[PDB]
RNA sequence: AGGUUUUACAGCGCCCUCCCGCCCCGACUUCGCCGCUUGCUCUCCGGGGCCGCGG
RNA sequence: AGCAGAACUGGUGCUGCGGGAUGAACCGAACGCCGGGUUAAGGCGCCCGAUGCCGACGCUCAUCAGACCCCAUAAAAGGUGUUGGUUGAUAUAGACAGCCCGAAUCAACUAGCCCUGAAAAUGGAUGGCGCUGGAGCGUCGGGCCCAUACCCGGCCGUCGACGGCA
RNA sequence: UGAUCCUUCGAUGUCGGCUCUUCCUAUCAUUGUGAAGCAGAAUUCACCAAGCGUUGGAUUGUUCACCCACUAACAGGGAA
RNA sequence: GGGAUUAUGACUGAACGCCUCUAAGUCAGAAUCCCGCCUAAAAGCAACGAUAAGCGCCGUCGGAUCUCCGAUAGGCCCCGGGUAACCGGGACCCCGGCGCGGAGAGCCAUUCGUGACAGGAGCGGCUAGAACGAGCGCCGCCCCCUCUUCCAGUGACGCACCGCAUGUUUGUGGGGAACCCGGUGCUUAAAUGACUCGUAGACGACCUGA
């Protein structure tokens, strides 16, 4: 069955200016500028409204799989707006039983060195992505905050650290060491 | 049955051969959809032979003529009760279509059953065809066309006439 | 993005088929692929023409769905679709293409001596403006 | 120039049987079966150049030779036409130029 | 086009491999000379991992006793398309070998053809023959990952070819802008010669 | 579900009718919505290919 | 068992031809030498004659896709891949999901295409290229392509005549 | 290992070993992983995977066996 | 030594208000795969040296003669590209065009010559071009006077070869050498046999030296 129409509106706040040239949405606000390119969905994105226009997407004659991308694209633009208005904060903590994990941040947050993981002499040097800044958070023992505008870059950088501190040839149910994501919050709470 | 082209509706009536024991036997009317009257007569002796005890040699066909549509210029919502024999067993099925004439609606049923259920022409048996109002339609594929002030564009017009100019300097546009 | 929709009353141009080149009015939409068009002022009886043969124009009329051609004819003349159509460019490209296809051999001769002289006048003015611009 | 362009595509064949008595042509601007009705009957020509000089009607003996023919009927739905020449065309002419004259005219 | 032209320079960007080669192989048999440029822009249907596996499975067909005689697995996109056309020709004969000589394939647009108009076969394009929701694989990326070593140099020379043609098109636009202005300044002197063009439907 | 509740600032059905109330178009090969055919269908009625051998 | 032995009929042996890439037997059709016309079975992206139709509708994405008599392999059992269908149960006396919100939701079963099940040795086989708005599967329309087959005519020969001539 | 007897009896040299090359994966080891009645060590089940390695000897004509040591492991086969 | 990735573990995120590595879109990833490194070098090729009255070019003008071999029968019409969009114009906007005439269904050429009377509009400089490079572009002097292109005229003549085919183009075509003809070029050219060498060999070949 081809549904004749399936739409979804995305209301934007007054502090951002969402623009688009075809399917290339560009969100600009107080913290930065984001720009995604949706030339793979084959949809239309109309920007309607008198003041601070809302974003309305459409999908004409779409099957069950093509209609699933309607809310996906709307959910990506909301993350673009949320990432510029408030920003993203993916803070993760260090878990260890005997050997404390020593983490030092270099290159102004764009690189993180992980040492003393399970007593290993190897030094793990994980490099963040463009726009993601890392820092050892205060007011806590060994938590590690990651900030940025793009959710797909802050969350991917938080995965590069967690995937780097993996235990090999051991029972992962016994050796729970590593750096795991604690919570996925925001920079400016609102 | 071959189901060639458009299946036309034939009103085939028949009766047993009159004898001295049963003079003027009962007449049986049938609603047959067949490409021509030669097949429509054979379809009559297929359902009547399995409903009543009467073959082609024991009875006769009294009338076999076309049944034209009373309103060929009005969109109608049809409902077809059928039963097709799959590879495993026989299944009853009720499908809704939408066409101007009942001759073309049943034709869509043979194209749909063959496309979705791989059912040939000899396995499908049409039982009831009824012009259903727009309130008793159960299928959402027809109920979406039951919206007044309907509006939808024609996105991504695929280029036909790909061989009138077979070679050209212009790439085809698909937005109109 | 889209500016031409398949709505009740949308005047559509038949691209190919039996009534090739004549306008119709979409009265009702049967399926995803078919429509119930009816051109009362053009010469096309009411029938089910597919969307493959239709080309949407920029003219909409005020008619309910599945209305008689008596009322379609009224809204066809109230919106003067035939007057708006004949004065459009897409209708004048068709008229100009029919003239060129019906040109005789004497016409192709008179049309050749014209563009051979008309282009020499324009190409001389183009070089005159080009030298002055340099 | 008073002749349209054609191409000797091959002989009237099946899949593994050739009939050299009938040749298939490829007209220049004819890509439909309904556009061959003009060329039916026009005289064809396979103009080639051999080594020795041959006589020429209406001129000095040049090095040019010709094989005459005519268009007989349509072939398929793609504007191909059949042609029967006086002598069967040599197989080396497959893909070369065939002249389609404008006579016998019917316009 | 469609005019029995002397040399048909078909562009390769956007076209499908077998769709374009099925038409090119038919034109070379009729005696025409086809020049397919930008063979690295041809794309094949199906996702990339399928079309790469179809070629990796082709690399294994070497002759066992002596691979020097086995199937020559060409890595250049022009030579990949050239072999696709060869499979659709009777290359074992003389008319099939002569038809391959009429076809010339290039990776990019060389100087002999960068100043020519490139044609487009609509019966072989990606937008016309493939649904927008289907996957496709570019022959340039497919060739680079199987042993093509000249993808960066072709992309560098193609960028210089585009920036050199963009400078001319800016001069072609400013020349056409003067041509349109020339007709407005001389319209009173060509009114007699433009009406016969209007009368016979040449000018709308 | 047009207009402000079923015709109203559009229309869509179904009945009794005023003689089928009354006229005009007849499957449109006769003005490209849909079938079957001569009750010997009519045409110095057009066009193309093929060959007229014998006596 | 491409095994052994029977029955009816056909074929083959003794038989070429068009189609099934290939072939003893399958499908069509049986044969003097030729011109024209038209078909059968089978076909019409290119090899390769013919859809270079603005063919109709729908199904289908496969990191071993699929591609049709004989025929050149695939099963049980599974899928919240997707599309139909059957039978029931909840829900503005406000369900389902979520930690109040306010419109549909849930379960069983069944059938299509696809997928898992699916491992063999020289490099390789829808016939090849390749094809994914298709060149795939199912149901159908128009047109077109050619056999030594059908039709008309020429020629040879054989056969027959209730045959023609002193 | 049979069953069959289509090819070969105006001949296709026939058991094993030696030698040498190549392929298959139904993976013994090594590389990357998933699972446990995975605490570690050891081991077991499974996945992508045949790139690479898979031994020296006593007895037997033997393929097949059995033992002695070595080893990351001493995996199973095809190519008349 | 790298590259795309398998198994696998994940990100964002719907379908299915939640959830979800997957549907669209992304990340890490290996004795495997491809390539580099390495070995060979094609009926594949480039740069460059020298080229023997004799041996080319010049002056594509050959002025004319002969022989061959293919085609062909106006065009070497150039943005990049998108497709749920695009193009053009003007100081992210605005205007205009959009079944696409700022149109490869078109456009640019082109419609028999020779002699008078009116309308209409071949060398010097600079710059740029190397993926398989030139009649390449732009200005300033000379050249005579343009059948310049179109519309109208008047009087002539260019066999009008008596109905008939291979006509017409790119053709001042591409290759071998031939013949009087007006100017140059530099002509201290190389390979090979034998001998020698032994960094090399069955014989050839190969490395050398005179
Ligand atoms: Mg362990
Ligand atoms: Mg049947
Ligand atoms: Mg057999
Ligand atoms: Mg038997
Ligand atoms: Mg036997
Ligand atoms: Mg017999
Ligand atoms: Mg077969
Ligand atoms: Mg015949
Ligand atoms: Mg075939
Ligand atoms: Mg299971
Ligand atoms: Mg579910
Ligand atoms: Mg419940
Ligand atoms: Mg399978
Ligand atoms: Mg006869
Ligand atoms: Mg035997
Ligand atoms: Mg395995
Ligand atoms: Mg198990
Ligand atoms: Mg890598
Ligand atoms: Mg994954
Ligand atoms: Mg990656
Ligand atoms: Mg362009
Ligand atoms: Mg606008
Ligand atoms: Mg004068
Ligand atoms: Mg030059
Ligand atoms: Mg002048």
């Amino acid at each position: 069955m081809k549904t004749i129409l399936s739409n979804q509106t995305v209301d934007i706040p007054d502090n951002v200016t969402v623009s688009l040239k075809g399917r290339t949405v560009t969100v600009k606000g107080p913290r930065g500028v984001l720009r995604r390119e949706f030339n793979h969905i084959n949809l239309e994105l109309s920007l309607l409204g008198k003041k601070q226009k809302k974003l309305r997407v459409d999908k004409w004659w779409g099957n069950r799989k093509e209609l699933a991308t309607v809310r996906t694209i709307c959910s990506h633009v909301q993350n673009m707006i949320k990432g510029v208005t408030l920003g993203f904060r993916y803070k993760m903590r260090s878990v260890y039983a005997h050997f404390p994990i020593n983490v030092v941040i270099q290159e102004s947050g764009s690189l993180v060195e992980i040492r003393n993981f399970l007593g290993e002499k190897y030094i793990r040097r994980v490099r963040m992505r463009q726009g993601v800044a890392c820092a050892v958070s205060a007011a806590q023992k060994d938590e590690l905050v990651l900030e940025g505008n793009d959710i797909e870059l802050v969350s991917n950088s938080a995965a590069l650290i967690q995937q780097a501190t993996t235990v090999k040839n051991k029972d992962i149910r016994k050796f729970l060491d590593g750096i795991y994501v604690s919570e996925k919050g925001t920079v400016v709470e609102a | 049955m071959k189901a060639s082209g458009t299946l036309r509706e034939y009103k085939v009536v028949g009766r047993l051969l009159p004898s001295v024991k049963n003079p003027a036997p009962p007449l049986y009317r049938m609603r047959i959809f067949a490409p021509n009257h030669v097949v429509a007569k054979s379809r009559f002796w297929y359902f009547v032979s399995q409903l009543r005890k009467m073959k082609k040699a024991s009875g006769e066909i009294v009338y076999c003529g076309l049944v034209f549509e009373k309103s060929p210029l009005k969109v109608k919502n049809f409902g077809i009760w059928l039963r097709y024999d799959s590879r495993s067993g026989t299944h009853n099925m009720y499908r809704e279509y939408r066409d101007l004439t009942t001759s073309g609606a049943v034709t869509q049923c043979y194209r749909d059953m063959g496309a979705r259920h791989r059912a040939r022409a000899h396995a499908i048996q049409i039982m009831k065809v009824q012009v259903i109002a727009a309130n008793k339609c159960r299928r959402p594929a027809i109920k979406q066309f039951h919206d007044s002030k309907i509006k939808f564009p024609l996105p991504h017009r695929v280029l036909r006439r790909q061989h009138k100019p077979r070679f050209t300097t212009k790439r085809p546009n698909t937005f109109f | 993005v889209f500016k031409r929709f398949v709505e009740i009353g949308r005047v559509a141009f038949i691209a190919f088929g039996p009534h090739e080149g004549k306008l119709v009015a979409i009265v009702d939409v049967i399926d995803q692929n078919r429509a119930l068009v009816d051109g009362p002022c053009t010469g096309v009886k009411r029938q089910a023409l597919p969307f493959k043969c239709l080309q949407l124009t920029d003219y909409v009329i005020k008619v309910p769905h599945s209305a008689r051609q008596k009322y379609v004819r009224r809204a066809w003349e109230k919106a003067e679709i035939s007057k708006k159509w004949e004065e459009s460019s897409w209708a004048k490209k068709i008229e100009a293409r029919k003239k060129r296809a019906a040109m005789s051999d004497f016409d192709r001769y008179k049309v050749s001596k014209a563009k051979k002289m008309r282009n020499k006048i324009i190409r001389h003015e183009m070089k005159k403006l080009q030298k002055a611009a340099a | 120039r008073l002749w349209s362009k054609a191409i000797f595509a091959g002989y009237k064949r099946g899949l593994r049987n050739q009939r050299e008595h009938t040749a298939l042509l490829k007209l220049e601007g004819v890509y439909n079966r309904g556009e061959v009705d003009f060329y039916l009957g026009k005289r064809c020509a396979y103009v080639y150049k051999a080594k020795k000089k041959t006589a020429t009607p209406g001129g000095k003996p040049n090095k040019t030779r010709v094989i005459w023919g005519k268009v007989t009927r349509a072939h398929g739905n793609s504007g191909m036409v059949r042609a029967k020449f006086k002598s069967n065309l040599p197989a080396k002419a497959i893909g070369h130029r065939i002249r389609v004259m404008l006579y016998p005219s019917r316009v | 086009a469609d005019r029995f032209n002397k040399v048909l320079i078909i562009d390769g960007r956007g076209h499908l491999l077998g769709r374009l080669s099925a038409i090119v192989a038919k034109q070379v048999l009729l005696g025409h000379k086809i020049v397919v440029v930008r063979c690295e822009g041809i794309n094949i249907s199906g996702n990339f991992y399928r079309n790469k596996l179809k070629y990796l499975a082709f690399l294994r067909k070497r002759m066992n006793t002596n691979p020097s005689r086995g199937p020559y697995h060409f890595r250049a996109p022009s030579r990949i398309f050239w072999r696709t056309v060869r499979g659709m020709l009777p290359h074992k004969t003389k008319r099939g070998q002569a038809a391959l000589d009429r076809l010339k394939v290039f990776d990019g647009i060389p100087p002999p053809y960068d100043k020519r108009k490139r044609m487009v076969v609509p019966a072989a394009l990606k937008i016309v023959r493939l649904k927008p929701t289907r996957k496709f694989a570019l022959l340039g990326r497919l060739a680079h990952e199987v042993g093509w070593k000249y993808q960066a140099i072709t992309a560098t020379l193609e960028e210089k070819r585009k920036e050199k043609a963009k400078l001319r098109y800016s001069k072609k636009k400013v020349e056409m802008k003067l041509t349109k202005q020339a007709e407005k300044n001389v319209e009173s002197k060509i009114a007699v010669y433009t009406d016969v063009l209007k009368k016979y439907g040449v000018l709308v």
